[PDB]
This record gives structure tokens, C-alpha cells and sequence, in this order.
RNA sequence: GCUUGAGUCUCGUAGAGGGGGGUAGAAUUCCAGGUGUAGCGGUGAAAUGCGUAGAGAUCUGGAGGAAUACCGGUGGCGAAGGCGGCCCCCUGGACGAAGACUGACGCUCAGGUGCGAAAGCGUGGGGAGCAAACAGGAUUAGAUACCCUGGUAGUCCACGCCGUAAACGAUGUCGACUUGGAGGUUGUGCCCUUGAGGCGUGGCUUCCGGAGCUAACGCGUUAAGUCGACCGCCUGGGGAGUACGGCCGCAAGGUUAAAACUCAAAUGAAUUGACGGGGGCCCGCACAAGCGGUGGAGCAUGUGGUUUAAUUCGAUGCAACG
């Protein structure tokens, strides 16, 4: 309500060691059986080789470019009726929600397994596909789309 | 085709609506904008920032001529007084002259009771 | 109201006039008038106004 | 006889006091024409409605009616009701000051006469805006409403009628007394009048408040305080400001004004709290942010049903149902 402390420092990645790929495979993550979490992204992270050939590091920021908002809405009890008032986003959340329509919407590509199902969707969101970067713009249809209210 | 240079340009901010149109000196029609046609209807429209979409059309139809400037005539209150003028400002238009012609009485007509929930 | 400047600028001199007229002797109108409601408003909001 | 009450005269002052006649500017609507083009208008949304027979917007010209922004105020004038643009004509009252004059000629006032917001009525005018009725559209369970699009009487004028209002300060008129403070408006005397100005002395008027008064709230030199003169009025609530009769009215209806029967109260202010689709400030996984569910599915369990000879009794909003 009023509380008002700091953010919970994640653990970095079991390699690479960084926050930003930390809180990913938490919120990739499922029923506390964070070790397939890993096995599973830390996979489909490295099998960009297959699918590329180099350093594969970036390409994960890359391909989260094509899939960071800027821009949402946020309704308001306000005026008798119900405002939506659309605002930018923060990075603190610009980056973990991406993942999350990367992850959250990997699941239902319905591939070969979720290792794999993951991997390829790392391609498209760079190269633009899925609903992970449908999201996106169907998301910016109201943000800066609407700014009648904003 | 006639390219009249400089005209002035009324603005009839009102609330349900507000729309410009950018006439010649004499008072002729050259060009005129309108929320209500600018994509969004309903009501979506009114606020100052949906109606500067909507005189900015106007650069796309009186700009066959060539209006190097032109002054400004508001007219009622509403969320389109300010709007306007200022994508005009933008548009590259120029500016003579901003001046409110909302029609203040003397107490002459008796307006409407209406209103009373 | 009469706005008019040299040296192209959309500084404003607008509000200037937006203190005699403007809306408000327009919001004044807009609905219906008043007759006893003001002369009893307008002799109480003036109560309000001594402290 | 007298002059301080009351009044007259003089000279000034302020005022939306009244009646008549003019006149000005802003805006609305409408008619005509130019430009220009697919929307306008409206609402919470919408829809009715208006638009390609060209609206809306815009500009030019014209017609007409109503009301007078700013000044405008805690302001002013009036017996009350009420009275706002500027100008003229006829007219009433209030106040101050040197004074001069009359000489108690005064106060109140049942009955009586007259004036009375708005709505309404009659005859004849007028009619822009607004708007009972009425008609559409919407809302809703319904919506003979609130909202929206229209709109007739009416609102305006003359002349006559009706006399009511929370016609309220809910506080009759006239007079004399009784601590104070701050302010407003208008007259007058005075002060290096050297000033915006400063000191008094009258009229009217706001707000606070002392004594006192008051059931309390509160009133408090403009009293609801202390007194005096005259008048109107009240005597529990309902029935009822109704019936009947009279009087008045064109008619609405007004005025005067009961009983039967019925209840044990009706009522006034103030206190405590509860509540408010009142306000201010707060906290709770209350919401918002997310993670996973229930609602569908098969099975478990309980319950209401239904059934049964019995389906033992209980538990039933969050606080009832593994």
C-alpha cells in the first residue's frame, strides 16, 4: 500500500552471470523447478549456433529490441466513467515485460518441445513474429495511438 | 489555383466538437477541418490534442495555393482554442494576428434552463 | 482582444486578454440563467470571502 | 402661552423610486446572396433531427423581438411588492446645514380606501430566445420523469381582472434609555486643506460581540436587553384553512370559517450515536502489479432439492456446506 523499500536483487544467470538474464529464466521459471527452467533457456540460448554461428551474447538483447514497448494505457476511475489515460514505461519493466510476452507467448507456438518451442521465437522476435511482437504494436494501438487522453 | 497568399483562419472551438477552416481575407471558404472527421468520432474527439490533427488537415487541402500567412479567429470556448493555433504554428504557417470572436451579449437572449440531474 | 507581433513567434500575449472575457462570462452563459439563485449565491459566496 | 415633538420655507446632496417618449451597442433567430464540401448537431454514450434539393463553417446585406456584459459592490432607492444601458419630459420620498417660520397641529388605528411577485383570466396587438402541453429519440424492470431533438399557450405591449407567495428579518408601527470593536455608503464642519489625506458631527447599512434576555440556537444600541402608546394574532395533533352560509370573482378560485369522529401526542432547540449514492485524513493481498487457481471435465465431499418406511438431529450472508 504505503511500503515503499527497494527491488529484490535476483541472482545472476548460472554462467554468464547477469541480472537481466537472471529474473528472464525466473519468470520463464515453473513450479519452483527453476533447474529445467535453465536447462531449457540456457539451451535454446546457445542453439542460436546452429541457427547463426558466432558469439551468440547479443543476440538475445537484439531480439528483445523488436520486443520492447515504450508506451501503455492504464484505466482511471475519473470523470463518473473509466479514463485509460496511456503512459510510457520504465526500464526497470520495459525489459522484464518483454520477456514475459517472449516467454508467455512461446508456450502456445506449439513446435517441437519448449527448449526448441523457445529457441525459434528468439529468431522471430528480432526478425518480427509471433504474437511476442504482435503484442507490441497491438499494444501501442492505444498508447500514442489514443493520446486524445494521454 | 487562385493562391491567395494570406487569409485569416476561424476556429469554432466548441465541446461537442471544434473545427477550422482556413478562409481568404474577404471571408471565402479555401479549406476547413473537423474532429468529427478526423478518424476518431463518438466523443473520442473534442480534447485539444484530437482536434490539432484535425486543422492540420487542412494544410493538406488549402495548401494548394500557397498561403504564406495568415491570421487567426477564435471562437468559443472548448478544447480547440489553444490546439489549434498552435499545430498551425507548426504546420508552417505563418501569423498576423490572434484575436477570440466568441459571441459575448449583453445579456440579450435568455439561454437554455436544460441540464438538471 | 487583438493580438498582432513582429519577429515570427508563437509566444502568446493570448492569455493576456484571457483575464476581462474568456471562458467564463461564456460558461457564464452556457446553461440556463439565474434569477434568484444568483442574487442569494452571489450574496453568500461573497460571505465566503472575508476569511 | 412656550419649544425640544411634528410641520413649512431656503440651499445643497446621493439614488436601478415612479409614469411617458426616445435612442445605442453586443448576441440569438430568421430571409437573401458569395465562398466552400461531407459532415453537422447532441449525449455518459447514443438516437431523433438537420446535410449532396449543398448543411455546418465562413462572409455580405436585410428583417425582428427580448434583455441591457463590463461598471456591480458585503452597493443604492422604495411602504411593501419591487426597481439596472444612454438621453429627454412629468413626478415622489430621504438626508445635511447655517438658519427663518408655525406652535402639540402628534402616536397608533377595527371598519374603510388604495397599492400587490409570479402563475392565471378577457379584448386586441406582438412573438427572437426560452418553455407547461404535446410529439419524437434515449434511459429503465417499467419511465405517462430526470437527458436529447422539436414545440403551443405563456413569457413582451396596451387596457381591464385576479389578489396569492417560504409576500421572510418566518421578528407590527411610533418614542426614550442602555459597554464596545472593525467596515460600507452618503451630507456637513474643521485641519501647514500642503496628501492618498487627518480630526470630529448627522442619515442609512454590514460583520463580530458585552451586560441582559433566551428552552437552546442565538438576539445583542438597526435588540429577541430596559420601558411606554396603539393595533393584528395564538390557545394540542389529525380531521381542516376543509365543509356549510355569506361576500368577492369572467373563471380559476379568494376571503371569512366549523362540526362529527379520532389520537396521546403533534412540536421546538440541543445531545449521544448510527447512516449518507457528504467532505478531509488514513490503514488491510481491499484494489492496482504479477503467480497459480475455481467456473467447463471425470472422481471425492457436503448441502438444497427430489425421493424414501427411514433417508436421524443440528449447522444456513460474510460468521452455513472436507
Amino acid at each position: 500500500r504505503r511500503r515503499v523499500i527497494g527491488q529484490r536483487k535476483i541472482l545472476p544467470d548460472p554462467k554468464f552471470g547477469s541480472e537481466l538474464l537472471a529474473k528472464f529464466v525466473n519468470i520463464l521459471m515453473v513450479d519452483g523447478k527453476k533447474s529445467t527452467a535453465e536447462s531449457i533457456v540456457y539451451s535454446a540460448l546457445e542453439t542460436l549456433a546452429q541457427r547463426s554461428g558466432k558469439s551468440e551474447l547479443e543476440a538475445f538483447e537484439v531480439a528483445l529490441e523488436n520486443v520492447r514497448p515504450t508506451v501503455e494505457v492504464k484505466s482511471r476511475r475519473v470523470g463518473g466513467s473509466t479514463y485509460q489515460v496511456p503512459v510510457e514505461v520504465r526500464p526497470v519493466r520495459r525489459n522484464a515485460l518483454a520477456m514475459r510476452w517472449i516467454v508467455e507467448a512461446a508456450r502456445k507456438r506449439g513446435d517441437k518441445s519448449m527448449a526448441l518451442r523457445l529457441a525459434n521465437e528468439l529468431s522471430d522476435a528480432a526478425e518480427n513474429k509471433g504474437t511476442a511482437v504482435k503484442k507490441r504494436e497491438d499494444v501501442h494501438r492505444m498508447a500514442e495511438a489514443n493520446k486524445a487522453f494521454a | 489555383r487562385k493562391q491567395v497568399s494570406d487569409g485569416v483562419a476561424h476556429i469554432h472551438a466548441s465541446f461537442n466538437n471544434t473545427i477550422v477552416t482556413i478562409t481568404d481575407r474577404q471571408g471565402n471558404a479555401l479549406g476547413w477541418a473537423t474532429a468529427g472527421g478526423s478518424g476518431f468520432r463518438g466523443s473520442r474527439k473534442s480534447t485539444p490534442f484530437a482536434a490539432q490533427v484535425a486543422a492540420e488537415r487542412c494544410a493538406d487541402a488549402v495548401k494548394e495555393y500557397g498561403i504564406k500567412n495568415l491570421e487567426v479567429m477564435v471562437k468559443g470556448p472548448g478544447p480547440g482554442r489553444e490546439s489549434t493555433i498552435r499545430a498551425l504554428n507548426a504546420a508552417g504557417f505563418r501569423i498576423t494576428n490572434i484575436t477570440d470572436v466568441t459571441p459575448i451579449p449583453h445579456n440579450g437572449c435568455r439561454p437554455p434552463k436544460k441540464r438538471r440531474v | 482582444i487583438k493580438v498582432r507581433e513582429n519577429e515570427p513567434f508563437d509566444v502568446a500575449l493570448r492569455r493576456f486578454k484571457r483575464s476581462c472575457e474568456k471562458a467564463g462570462v461564456l460558461a457564464e452563459v452556457r446553461r440556463r440563467e439565474f434569477y434568484e439563485k444568483p442574487t442569494t449565491e452571489r450574496k453568500r459566496a461573497k460571505a465566503s470571502a472575508v476569511k
